[PDB]
Protein backbone atom coordinates (compact mmCIF):
# COMPACT_ATOMS: atom_id res chain seq x y z
CA UNK A 1 0.00 0.00 0.00
CA UNK A 2 2.89 2.33 0.83
CA UNK A 3 5.19 1.27 -2.01
CA UNK A 4 4.16 3.98 -4.48
CA UNK A 5 4.49 6.81 -1.97
CA UNK A 6 6.44 10.02 -2.71
CA UNK A 7 10.19 9.81 -2.29
CA UNK A 8 10.29 6.00 -2.43
CA UNK A 9 13.68 4.56 -3.38
CA UNK A 10 13.62 1.12 -5.06
CA UNK A 11 15.17 -1.80 -3.19
CA UNK A 12 16.56 0.37 -0.40
CA UNK A 13 16.84 -1.60 2.84
CA UNK A 14 17.41 1.46 5.07
CA UNK A 15 16.60 4.88 3.59
CA UNK A 16 18.69 7.77 4.85
CA UNK A 17 15.66 9.44 6.44
CA UNK A 18 15.58 6.41 8.77
CA UNK A 19 18.67 7.81 10.53
CA UNK A 20 16.53 10.31 12.44
CA UNK A 21 14.93 7.47 14.40
CA UNK A 22 16.38 6.25 17.70
CA UNK A 23 18.21 2.97 17.06
CA UNK A 24 17.09 -0.16 18.91
CA UNK A 25 18.86 -1.07 22.12
CA UNK A 26 21.37 -3.86 21.70
CA UNK A 27 19.59 -5.61 24.59
CA UNK A 28 16.16 -5.02 23.07
CA UNK A 29 13.89 -7.92 24.14
CA UNK A 30 13.21 -8.75 20.49
CA UNK A 31 16.97 -8.88 19.84
CA UNK A 32 17.56 -10.95 22.98
CA UNK A 33 14.92 -13.39 21.73
CA UNK A 34 16.58 -13.50 18.31
CA UNK A 35 19.86 -14.52 19.92
CA UNK A 36 18.06 -17.16 21.95
CA UNK A 37 16.60 -18.62 18.74
CA UNK A 38 20.10 -18.71 17.28
CA UNK A 39 21.25 -20.58 20.37
CA UNK A 40 18.37 -23.05 19.97
CA UNK A 41 19.32 -23.48 16.31
CA UNK A 42 22.83 -24.44 17.36
CA UNK A 43 21.58 -26.96 19.90
CA UNK A 44 19.04 -28.45 17.49
CA UNK A 45 21.79 -28.75 14.88
CA UNK A 46 23.96 -30.65 17.36
CA UNK A 47 21.07 -32.99 18.18
CA UNK A 48 20.32 -33.72 14.53
CA UNK A 49 23.99 -34.64 13.93
CA UNK A 50 24.21 -36.86 17.04
CA UNK A 51 26.66 -34.55 18.77
CA UNK A 52 26.77 -33.59 22.46
CA UNK A 53 24.04 -30.98 22.51
CA UNK A 54 25.65 -28.31 24.67
CA UNK A 55 29.34 -29.17 24.38
CA UNK A 56 30.04 -29.70 20.68
CA UNK A 57 31.03 -26.82 18.44
CA UNK A 58 30.95 -23.77 20.69
CA UNK A 59 32.44 -21.86 17.76
CA UNK A 60 29.48 -22.99 15.66
CA UNK A 61 27.10 -22.09 18.48
CA UNK A 62 28.60 -18.61 18.86
CA UNK A 63 28.25 -17.90 15.13
CA UNK A 64 24.59 -18.94 15.26
CA UNK A 65 23.90 -16.56 18.17
CA UNK A 66 25.81 -13.65 16.63
CA UNK A 67 24.26 -14.02 13.17
CA UNK A 68 20.71 -13.97 14.55
CA UNK A 69 21.40 -10.88 16.67
CA UNK A 70 23.35 -9.15 13.90
CA UNK A 71 20.69 -9.71 11.25
CA UNK A 72 17.87 -9.00 13.70
CA UNK A 73 19.26 -5.59 14.64
CA UNK A 74 19.29 -4.29 11.07
CA UNK A 75 15.93 -5.87 10.26
CA UNK A 76 14.48 -4.31 13.43
CA UNK A 77 15.79 -0.93 12.27
CA UNK A 78 14.00 -1.36 8.95
CA UNK A 79 10.79 -2.43 10.69
CA UNK A 80 10.97 0.56 13.03
CA UNK A 81 11.33 2.83 10.00
CA UNK A 82 8.36 1.34 8.13
CA UNK A 83 6.07 1.80 11.14
CA UNK A 84 7.30 5.37 11.60
CA UNK A 85 6.58 6.12 7.93
CA UNK A 86 3.09 4.67 8.31
CA UNK A 87 2.33 7.06 11.17
CA UNK A 88 3.95 9.96 9.32
CA UNK A 89 1.66 9.34 6.35
CA UNK A 90 -1.49 8.67 8.39
CA UNK A 91 -1.22 11.83 10.49
CA UNK A 92 -0.12 13.93 7.53
CA UNK A 93 -3.15 12.75 5.59
CA UNK A 94 -5.39 13.56 8.57
CA UNK A 95 -4.15 17.17 8.54
CA UNK A 96 -4.75 17.65 4.80
CA UNK A 97 -8.36 16.41 5.16
CA UNK A 98 -9.84 17.97 8.31
CA UNK A 99 -13.36 17.58 6.90
CA UNK A 100 -13.12 13.78 6.89
CA UNK A 101 -11.84 13.66 10.50
CA UNK A 102 -13.87 16.09 12.60
CA UNK A 103 -13.32 16.42 16.32
CA UNK A 104 -16.42 14.79 17.81
CA UNK A 105 -17.62 16.66 20.91
CA UNK A 106 -18.62 13.92 23.33
CA UNK A 107 -21.39 14.22 25.91
CA UNK A 108 -21.15 13.50 29.62
CA UNK A 109 -23.08 10.67 31.21
CA UNK A 110 -25.31 13.25 32.90
CA UNK A 111 -26.94 13.77 29.48
CA UNK A 112 -26.71 10.29 27.95
CA UNK A 113 -29.72 8.04 28.57
CA UNK A 114 -28.39 4.51 28.47
CA UNK A 115 -31.16 1.90 28.80
CA UNK A 116 -31.21 -0.08 32.02
CA UNK A 117 -31.58 -3.85 31.65
CA UNK A 118 -32.53 -5.44 35.00
CA UNK A 119 -30.80 -8.70 35.84
CA UNK A 120 -33.44 -10.95 37.36
CA UNK B 1 -14.44 -0.49 73.23
CA UNK B 2 -17.00 0.56 70.61
CA UNK B 3 -19.21 3.51 69.77
CA UNK B 4 -22.40 3.43 71.82
CA UNK B 5 -23.95 5.64 69.12
CA UNK B 6 -23.31 3.27 66.21
CA UNK B 7 -24.12 0.15 68.27
CA UNK B 8 -26.65 1.40 70.84
CA UNK B 9 -27.44 -0.73 73.89
CA UNK B 10 -30.24 0.07 76.37
CA UNK B 11 -29.15 0.49 79.99
CA UNK B 12 -29.44 -2.63 82.12
CA UNK B 13 -32.12 -2.95 84.81
CA UNK B 14 -31.28 -5.87 87.09
CA UNK B 15 -33.49 -6.63 90.13
CA UNK B 16 -32.39 -6.68 93.77
CA UNK B 17 -32.29 -9.83 94.48
CA UNK B 18 -34.68 -10.64 97.33
CA UNK B 19 -34.24 -14.31 98.25
CA UNK B 20 -37.02 -15.92 100.29
CA UNK B 21 -35.81 -19.47 100.97
CA UNK B 22 -33.03 -20.22 103.45
CA UNK B 23 -31.17 -22.60 101.14
CA UNK B 24 -27.84 -21.35 99.74
CA UNK B 25 -27.80 -20.39 96.08
CA UNK B 26 -25.18 -22.61 94.39
CA UNK B 27 -24.69 -20.19 91.51
CA UNK B 28 -23.69 -17.46 93.96
CA UNK B 29 -20.96 -19.59 95.52
CA UNK B 30 -19.78 -21.03 92.21
CA UNK B 31 -19.42 -17.51 90.85
CA UNK B 32 -17.29 -16.46 93.82
CA UNK B 33 -15.06 -19.50 93.34
CA UNK B 34 -14.97 -18.74 89.62
CA UNK B 35 -14.05 -15.09 90.22
CA UNK B 36 -11.10 -16.22 92.35
CA UNK B 37 -9.73 -19.31 90.62
CA UNK B 38 -10.45 -18.24 87.02
CA UNK B 39 -11.16 -14.52 86.66
CA UNK B 40 -8.39 -13.23 88.92
CA UNK B 41 -5.41 -15.03 87.31
CA UNK B 42 -6.69 -14.16 83.84
CA UNK B 43 -6.81 -10.46 84.71
CA UNK B 44 -3.21 -10.48 85.93
CA UNK B 45 -2.06 -12.01 82.65
CA UNK B 46 -4.02 -9.42 80.69
CA UNK B 47 -2.72 -6.53 82.79
CA UNK B 48 0.81 -7.76 82.17
CA UNK B 49 0.09 -7.85 78.44
CA UNK B 50 -1.39 -4.35 78.46
CA UNK B 51 1.68 -3.07 80.30
CA UNK B 52 3.92 -4.45 77.56
CA UNK B 53 1.71 -2.89 74.89
CA UNK B 54 2.08 0.61 76.33
CA UNK B 55 5.88 0.38 76.13
CA UNK B 56 5.70 -0.29 72.36
CA UNK B 57 2.78 1.98 71.53
CA UNK B 58 2.31 2.35 67.78
CA UNK B 59 -0.59 3.92 65.90
CA UNK B 60 -2.55 3.39 62.72
CA UNK B 61 -4.83 5.68 60.75
CA UNK B 62 -8.12 5.35 58.93
CA UNK B 63 -7.54 6.23 55.29
CA UNK B 64 -9.35 9.22 53.79
CA UNK B 65 -10.36 9.36 50.13
CA UNK B 66 -11.02 12.72 48.56
CA UNK B 67 -14.03 12.79 46.27
CA UNK B 68 -13.39 12.61 42.53
CA UNK B 69 -15.84 13.53 39.74
CA UNK B 70 -18.86 11.26 39.51
CA UNK B 71 -19.70 9.12 36.50
CA UNK B 72 -22.26 11.81 35.62
CA UNK B 73 -19.41 14.23 34.84
CA UNK B 74 -17.39 11.81 32.67
CA UNK B 75 -17.45 12.06 28.90
CA UNK B 76 -18.32 8.71 27.38
CA UNK B 77 -15.24 6.90 26.17
CA UNK B 78 -13.07 8.86 28.62
CA UNK B 79 -11.46 5.87 30.28
CA UNK B 80 -9.23 7.88 32.61
CA UNK B 81 -12.21 9.74 34.05
CA UNK B 82 -14.47 6.67 34.01
CA UNK B 83 -11.87 4.63 35.86
CA UNK B 84 -11.57 7.01 38.81
CA UNK B 85 -15.34 7.51 38.99
CA UNK B 86 -15.95 3.75 38.77
CA UNK B 87 -13.38 3.04 41.49
CA UNK B 88 -15.09 5.63 43.68
CA UNK B 89 -18.45 3.94 43.10
CA UNK B 90 -17.04 0.53 44.07
CA UNK B 91 -15.69 2.02 47.30
CA UNK B 92 -19.10 3.49 48.12
CA UNK B 93 -20.93 0.27 47.20
CA UNK B 94 -18.71 -1.64 49.62
CA UNK B 95 -19.40 0.87 52.41
CA UNK B 96 -23.12 0.52 51.70
CA UNK B 97 -22.80 -3.23 52.27
CA UNK B 98 -21.36 -2.64 55.73
CA UNK B 99 -24.08 -0.13 56.57
CA UNK B 100 -26.61 -2.86 55.79
CA UNK B 101 -24.65 -5.20 58.05
CA UNK B 102 -24.72 -2.68 60.92
CA UNK B 103 -28.49 -2.22 60.63
CA UNK B 104 -29.10 -5.97 60.55
CA UNK B 105 -26.78 -6.36 63.55
CA UNK B 106 -28.84 -3.84 65.52
CA UNK B 107 -32.01 -5.64 64.50
CA UNK B 108 -30.72 -9.04 65.61
CA UNK B 109 -29.35 -7.70 68.90
CA UNK B 110 -32.64 -5.96 69.67
CA UNK B 111 -34.76 -9.04 68.93
CA UNK B 112 -32.65 -11.13 71.31
CA UNK B 113 -32.68 -8.37 73.91
CA UNK B 114 -36.46 -7.94 73.75
CA UNK B 115 -37.39 -11.61 73.77
CA UNK B 116 -41.14 -11.99 74.21
CA UNK B 117 -41.47 -8.20 73.80
CA UNK B 118 -39.73 -8.07 70.42
CA UNK B 119 -42.98 -7.61 68.48
CA UNK B 120 -43.51 -4.27 70.27
CA UNK B 121 -40.12 -3.01 71.42
CA UNK B 122 -38.23 -3.54 68.13
CA UNK B 123 -40.41 -1.12 66.15
CA UNK B 124 -37.68 1.48 65.58
CA UNK B 125 -35.00 -1.02 64.58
CA UNK B 126 -37.44 -2.83 62.32
CA UNK B 127 -38.50 0.44 60.69
CA UNK B 128 -34.91 1.55 60.13
CA UNK B 129 -34.13 -1.85 58.62
CA UNK B 130 -37.17 -1.37 56.39
CA UNK B 131 -36.20 2.15 55.30
CA UNK B 132 -32.52 1.37 54.80
CA UNK B 133 -33.52 -1.74 52.84
CA UNK B 134 -35.77 0.28 50.52
CA UNK B 135 -32.93 2.71 49.86
CA UNK B 136 -30.51 -0.15 49.23
CA UNK B 137 -32.86 -1.82 46.74
CA UNK B 138 -33.23 1.43 44.79
CA UNK B 139 -29.48 1.85 44.39
CA UNK B 140 -28.38 -1.70 43.71
CA UNK B 141 -31.13 -4.25 43.05
CA UNK B 142 -30.98 -5.95 39.62
CA UNK B 143 -27.63 -4.46 38.58
CA UNK B 144 -26.18 -7.97 38.08
CA UNK B 145 -22.76 -9.53 38.40
CA UNK B 146 -21.24 -6.71 36.32
CA UNK B 147 -22.63 -3.94 38.54
CA UNK B 148 -21.02 -0.55 38.07
CA UNK B 149 -21.54 3.20 38.32
CA UNK B 150 -22.80 3.35 34.74
CA UNK B 151 -25.46 0.71 35.35
CA UNK B 152 -26.44 2.27 38.67
CA UNK B 153 -26.90 5.62 36.90
CA UNK B 154 -28.97 4.05 34.13
CA UNK B 155 -31.13 2.37 36.77
CA UNK B 156 -31.62 5.69 38.57
CA UNK B 157 -32.56 7.61 35.43
CA UNK B 158 -35.07 4.92 34.51
CA UNK B 159 -36.69 5.29 37.92
CA UNK B 160 -36.61 9.09 37.81
CA UNK B 161 -38.30 9.14 34.42
CA UNK B 162 -41.09 6.92 35.73
CA UNK B 163 -41.54 9.01 38.87
CA UNK B 164 -41.71 12.14 36.71
CA UNK B 165 -44.29 10.56 34.40
CA UNK B 166 -46.49 9.52 37.31
CA UNK B 167 -46.26 12.96 38.91
CA UNK B 168 -47.02 14.71 35.61
CA UNK B 169 -50.21 12.70 35.15
CA UNK B 170 -51.24 13.84 38.64
C1 LIG C 1 -0.78 -20.38 72.70
C2 LIG C 1 -1.07 -19.29 73.74
C3 LIG C 1 0.06 -19.26 74.77
C4 LIG C 1 -0.41 -18.46 75.98
C5 LIG C 1 0.77 -18.15 76.90
C6 LIG C 1 0.32 -17.16 77.97
C7 LIG C 1 1.53 -16.71 78.79
C8 LIG C 1 1.21 -15.40 79.50
C9 LIG C 1 2.52 -14.77 79.98
C10 LIG C 1 2.25 -13.65 80.98
C11 LIG C 1 2.75 -14.06 82.37
C12 LIG C 1 2.49 -12.93 83.35
C13 LIG C 1 2.76 -13.41 84.78
C14 LIG C 1 2.69 -12.23 85.75
O1 LIG C 1 1.63 -11.86 86.13
O2 LIG C 1 3.85 -11.60 86.22
C15 LIG C 1 4.81 -11.28 85.25
C16 LIG C 1 5.90 -10.37 85.83
C17 LIG C 1 5.26 -9.15 86.49
O3 LIG C 1 4.88 -9.47 87.80
P1 LIG C 1 3.30 -9.28 88.26
O4 LIG C 1 2.39 -9.57 87.10
O5 LIG C 1 2.98 -10.24 89.38
O6 LIG C 1 3.05 -7.73 88.76
C18 LIG C 1 2.05 -7.48 89.71
C19 LIG C 1 1.26 -6.22 89.35
N1 LIG C 1 1.96 -4.96 89.60
C20 LIG C 1 3.22 -4.90 88.87
C21 LIG C 1 1.11 -3.88 89.14
C22 LIG C 1 2.20 -4.77 91.03
O7 LIG C 1 6.73 -9.96 84.79
C23 LIG C 1 8.09 -9.84 85.11
O8 LIG C 1 8.81 -10.77 84.97
C24 LIG C 1 8.66 -8.51 85.61
C25 LIG C 1 8.55 -7.44 84.52
C26 LIG C 1 7.28 -6.63 84.71
C1 LIG D 1 10.47 -21.32 24.60
C2 LIG D 1 10.94 -19.89 24.38
C3 LIG D 1 10.73 -19.09 25.66
C4 LIG D 1 11.97 -18.25 25.93
C5 LIG D 1 11.85 -17.55 27.28
C6 LIG D 1 13.14 -16.77 27.53
C7 LIG D 1 12.83 -15.36 28.03
C8 LIG D 1 12.40 -14.47 26.87
C9 LIG D 1 13.61 -13.88 26.16
C10 LIG D 1 13.76 -12.40 26.54
C11 LIG D 1 14.12 -12.31 28.02
C12 LIG D 1 14.94 -11.05 28.30
C13 LIG D 1 14.03 -9.83 28.28
O1 LIG D 1 12.91 -9.93 27.93
O2 LIG D 1 14.51 -8.59 28.70
C14 LIG D 1 15.52 -8.05 27.92
C15 LIG D 1 16.47 -7.31 28.86
C16 LIG D 1 16.12 -5.83 28.87
O3 LIG D 1 14.74 -5.65 28.88
P1 LIG D 1 14.18 -4.11 29.08
O4 LIG D 1 14.20 -3.41 27.75
O5 LIG D 1 15.09 -3.39 30.04
O6 LIG D 1 12.65 -4.10 29.67
C17 LIG D 1 11.82 -5.20 29.51
C18 LIG D 1 10.73 -5.15 30.57
N1 LIG D 1 9.73 -6.17 30.32
O7 LIG D 1 17.77 -7.48 28.41
C19 LIG D 1 18.56 -8.35 29.17
O8 LIG D 1 19.30 -7.89 29.97
C20 LIG D 1 18.47 -9.86 28.98
C21 LIG D 1 19.86 -10.48 28.92
C22 LIG D 1 19.82 -11.94 29.37
C23 LIG D 1 19.26 -12.86 28.28
C24 LIG D 1 17.83 -13.27 28.61
C25 LIG D 1 17.81 -14.39 29.65
C26 LIG D 1 16.42 -15.01 29.73
C27 LIG D 1 16.40 -16.08 30.82
C28 LIG D 1 15.21 -17.01 30.63
C29 LIG D 1 15.62 -18.24 29.80
C30 LIG D 1 14.51 -19.29 29.87
C31 LIG D 1 14.57 -20.19 28.64
C32 LIG D 1 13.40 -21.16 28.66
C33 LIG D 1 13.32 -21.89 27.32
C1 LIG E 1 7.02 -24.43 21.16
C2 LIG E 1 7.40 -23.06 20.60
C3 LIG E 1 7.59 -22.06 21.74
C4 LIG E 1 7.87 -20.67 21.17
C5 LIG E 1 6.58 -19.88 21.06
C6 LIG E 1 6.29 -19.20 22.40
C7 LIG E 1 4.83 -18.77 22.47
C8 LIG E 1 4.57 -17.68 21.43
C9 LIG E 1 3.38 -16.81 21.84
C10 LIG E 1 3.38 -15.53 21.01
C11 LIG E 1 3.19 -14.31 21.92
C12 LIG E 1 4.51 -13.94 22.59
C13 LIG E 1 4.35 -12.65 23.40
C14 LIG E 1 4.41 -11.44 22.47
C15 LIG E 1 4.13 -10.15 23.24
C16 LIG E 1 5.42 -9.63 23.86
O1 LIG E 1 6.27 -10.40 24.16
O2 LIG E 1 5.58 -8.26 24.10
C17 LIG E 1 6.57 -7.64 23.34
C18 LIG E 1 7.96 -7.87 23.93
C19 LIG E 1 8.36 -6.75 24.86
O3 LIG E 1 8.74 -7.26 26.10
P1 LIG E 1 7.82 -6.82 27.40
O4 LIG E 1 8.63 -6.95 28.67
O5 LIG E 1 6.62 -7.73 27.47
O6 LIG E 1 7.33 -5.27 27.23
C20 LIG E 1 8.20 -4.25 27.60
C21 LIG E 1 8.96 -3.75 26.37
N1 LIG E 1 10.36 -4.09 26.50
O7 LIG E 1 8.90 -7.92 22.89
C22 LIG E 1 9.27 -9.19 22.45
O8 LIG E 1 8.91 -9.57 21.40
C23 LIG E 1 10.15 -10.08 23.33
C24 LIG E 1 10.11 -11.52 22.82
C25 LIG E 1 10.25 -12.48 23.99
C26 LIG E 1 8.87 -13.00 24.39
C27 LIG E 1 9.02 -14.16 25.37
Amino acid sequence: MMNGRPGHEPLKFLPDEARSLPPPKLNDPRLVYMGLLGYCTGLMDNMLRMRPVMRAGLHRQLLFVTSFVFAGYFYLKRQNYLYAVKDHDMFGYIKLHPEDFPEKEKKTYAEILEPFHPVR
Amino acid sequence: SWDKDVYPEPPSRTPAPSPQTSLPNPITYLTKAYDLVVDWPVTLVREFIERQHAKNRTYYYHRQYRRVPDITECKEGDVLCIYEAEMQWRRDFKVDQEIMNIIQERLKACQQREGENYQQNCAKELEQFTKVTKAYQDRYLDLGAYYSARKCLAKQKQRMLEERKAARQE
